[PDB]
RNA sequence: CGCAAGACGGACCAGAGCGAAAGCAUUUGCCAAGAAUGUUUUCAUUAAUCAAGAACGAAAGUCGGAGGUUCGAAGACGAUCAGAUACCGUCGUAGUUCCGACCAUAAACGAUGCCGACCGGCGAUGCGGCGGCGUUAUUCCCAUGACCCGCCGGGCAGCUUCCGGGAAACCAAAGUCUUUGGGUUCCGGGGGGAGUAUGGUUGCAAAGCUGAAACUUAAAGGAAUUGACGGAAGGGCACCACC
């Protein structure tokens, strides 16, 4: 296409582009409210963690580090933040 | 040439080590083991010129002379181990291979099991000939 | 003459030139 | 060995060095289903009867 | 002039590949360079398979095959008519002939 | 000037009881001629016997090296000396666009029969697979190879030479390896491709006579 | 059937991967290293390209020690031949292998310097990540492998076309070049003489690096075209060919 809307691409286009190659540099990562059945409360873990996130008052281990996004121990649900 | 073998139907086996190189063909019957041999006549034993030691005809004459020697001793059937020159050399069996096997399939020998014992190297020594090969 | 055998003639002739120049020093 | 009789159902085409042997699908007259390809010399057509001195051999198809 | 983009072989990001000996010659040809044929073949052609099944100890003994991988140099492959000079367009056709 | 075949005694070859078809074949040997004895130059002959000739109605691509361990009188009593795949079969399996995975173990039975087994496996192109390749990552190959060896130690160290040969008559070792390794990479053409006898213990005739019934 | 020795790592093995290149393929262990991807980590211009200088550098070769299975420069013979100190064949020395030093060269080639930008399409593939029906395994789920459908980033490639270029062959790089400038290194100036002589320098040597002139010469060369030729491959025709 000779004519494109380089100014205003679709959101589906902008998520099908590398984080650096987007029209404004936006990350793919997010902050997630992880909570374990050990304790009650909510610990704030990073999506692409890369550390073994231990719980409050050393209950257990929540997060196991992997390549990209870190897996969560079965029982530990997560809730993605907005900002 | 007198065994206490049951004579009617129950077969008496040997194994014929058919080694067909490109310049000679060896039809060589042994026992089930291989340790004691029975008959061995080659291509070059029959036809007296060096170029037709490996002819399929010379190998036929051998396997006919093998088979009729093998019926005197009363080894009825033959297991088969076909063999090429092998090692670093050629793995494709010689021209005399099939004609020699057919020759004792036509003679009166029953055919047991056929396999390859072509000495295939896992990983070889250097091969005769140059870097630049066998030129002609 | 093959360029390789032309080169081999020089390396035999350079080799004999050094030979003669050792005899004169 | 029995001296059997076969019959030309169709000529498959001319083979040999100088095309000197008509390659022929022959039909036996003992069983009218058993049929082999055979190389035949001389002029051959459809309908005529062969006299095979053996019923074992077969012509290699071109 | 350059005749083949691949320079008549199949190394791209290697630099070096181990030479094999030709089966007909013994010319040391690079593995990627060599013309290769994996010929699966019966121990008997057509003239003996009729004669051996008749004179078998065993009923329903399928006659086993003979597995040889053939490595060729280019001078052996062309002289034995495995491969063949092709027209400058037809050279590029990498589809094996059926 | 004389026939050597005039003086050949004809002896029977017996298979041990773990096999079905008993009689293997007939082995001509020169009679005791002064010093050298009929039984003497007879008590180390290998017999490359196919499974189909040895067990009734089973696969005919498996062979069994059986050696004459003692000769009582007219019957040569054989004992296990090795197993190998027919090279026709073994060459049929080794083909392109799949990962050939192999493994050997220097492993010893209860009684002092130190064997060397050889496992093989071939990575299976799946039912719905469109990707031609079907290769295992180097770490996938050496978890299979680690499994292959651990299973071949298990079925040999724990039980005697009679009960490992009965595991080689089916694919009882090759199947358990094929089952276990599905969770790593699905390989299908899994056998123990060879078994090599290395160190036999001291000969005990009473031990062999229980293997022959 | 055993036994011994020294090589080599077939098939799987791919226009696949890894490495600065040379190169690198049996198992397992140990050692330190590395790209790529992932990153809402850290420093904040630390960078690019590089005279001099330096590491590595196939094979052959040299030096000393161990070894020498196979192959095999030289050498010996048998053939072939007019000759055949060649091709072919039988032997066989150094070498080929290993340890430790030397050598610094190859058609070391993608005959294509590196860094950065931009300029079409497509289906693959290798690697990491991301997401998405369903089949299968540990079955007993969950998470994981094996497939499957994509997306993204780097990677070796392939096809495709009037991007454009080029003398053309061909090239998405050899393009973005008379509408000529992103940065930088090395290097060419008709063919020979000549990588010669000379001097310097490195090396045990072999030789490596640097490198003329007199003289000679009207071309040498590139790509492509048409014929002719071929001891190249195919397809015909002919009783001045054969059957």
């Amino acid at each position: 296409p000779l004519a494109k809307d380089l100014l205003h691409p679709s959101p589906e286009e902008e998520k099908r582009k590398h984080k650096k190659k987007r029209l404004v540099q936006s990350p793919n990562s997010y902050f997630m409210d992880v909570k374990c059945p050990g304790c009650y409360k909510i610990t704030t873990v990073f999506s692409h963690a890369q550390t073994v996130v231990l719980c409050v008052g050393c209950s257990t281990v929540l997060c196991q580090p992997t390549g990209g996004k870190a897996r969560l121990t079965e029982g530990c649900s997560f809730r993605r933040k907005q900002h | 040439s007198l065994g206490p073998q049951v004579a009617e139907g129950e077969n008496v086996f040997g194994v014929c080590h058919i080694f067909a190189s490109f310049n000679d063909t060896f039809v060589h019957v042994t026992d089930l083991s291989g340790k004691e041999t029975i008959c061995r006549v080659t291509g070059g034993m029959k036809v007296k010129a060096d170029r037709d030691e490996s002819s399929p005809y010379a190998a036929m004459l051998a396997a006919q002379d093998v088979a009729q020697r093998c019926k005197e001793l009363g080894i009825t059937a033959l297991h088969i181990k076909l063999r090429a020159t092998g090692g670093n050399r050629t793995k494709t069996p010689g021209p005399g291979a099939q004609s020699a096997l057919r020759a004792l399939a036509r003679s009166g020998m029953k055919i047991g099991r056929i396999e390859d014992v072509t000495p295939i190297p896992s990983d070889s020594t250097r091969r005769k000939g140059g870097r630049r090969g066998r030129r002609l | 003459m093959r360029a390789k055998w032309r080169k081999k003639r020089m390396r035999r002739l350079k080799r004999k030139r050094r030979k003669m120049r050792q005899r004169s020093k | 060995q029995p001296i059997k009789l076969a019959r030309v159902t169709k000529v498959l085409g001319r083979t040999g060095s100088q095309g000197q042997c008509t390659q022929v699908r022959v039909e036996f007259m003992d069983d009218t289903s058993r049929s082999i390809i055979r190389n035949v010399k001389g002029p051959v057509r459809e309908g005529d009867v062969l006299t095979l001195l053996e019923s074992e051999r077969e012509a290699r198809r071109l | 002039t350059k005749k083949r983009r691949n320079n008549g072989r199949a190394k791209k990001g290697r630099g070096h590949v181990q030479p094999i000996r030709c089966t007909n010659c013994a010319c040391c040809v690079p593995k990627d360079k060599a013309i290769k044929k994996f010929v699966i073949r019966n121990i008997v052609e057509a003239a003996a398979v009729r004669d051996i099944s008749e004179v078998s100890v065993f009923d329903a003994y399928v006659l086993p095959k003979l597995y040889v991988k053939l490595h060729y140099c280019v001078s052996c492959a062309i002289h034995s008519k495995v491969v063949r000079n092709r027209s400058r367009e037809a050279r590029k056709d990498r589809t094996p002939p059926p | 000037v004389v026939d050597p075949f005039s003086k050949k005694d004809w002896y029977d070859v017996k298979a041990p009881a773990m096999f079905n078809i008993r009689n293997i074949g007939k082995t001509l040997v020169t009679r005791t001629q002064g010093t050298k004895i009929a039984s003497d130059g007879l008590k180390g002959r290998v017999f490359e016997v196919s499974l189909a000739d040895l067990q009734n109605d089973e696969v005919a691509f498996r062979k069994f090296k059986l050696i004459t361990e003692d000769v009582q009188g007219k019957n040569c009593l054989t004992n296990f000396h090795g197993m190998d795949l027919t090279r026709d079969k073994m060459c049929s399996m080794v083909k392109k666009w799949q990962t050939m995975i192999e493994a050997h173990v220097d492993v010893k039975t209860t009684d002092g029969y130190l064997l060397r087994l050889f496992c093989v496996g071939f990575t299976k192109k799946r039912n719905n697979q469109i990707r031609k390749t079907s290769y295992a990552q180097h770490q996938q190959v050496r978890q299979i190879r680690k499994k292959m060896m651990e299973i071949m130690t298990r079925e040999v160290q724990t039980n005697d030479l009679k009960e490992v040969v009965n595991k080689l008559i089916p694919d009882s070792i090759g199947k358990d390896i094929e089952k276990a390794c599905q969770s790593i990479y699905p390989l299908h053409d899994v056998f123990v491709r060879k078994v090599k006898m290395l160190k036999k213990p001291k000969f005990e005739l009473g031990k062999l006579m229980e293997l022959h019934g």
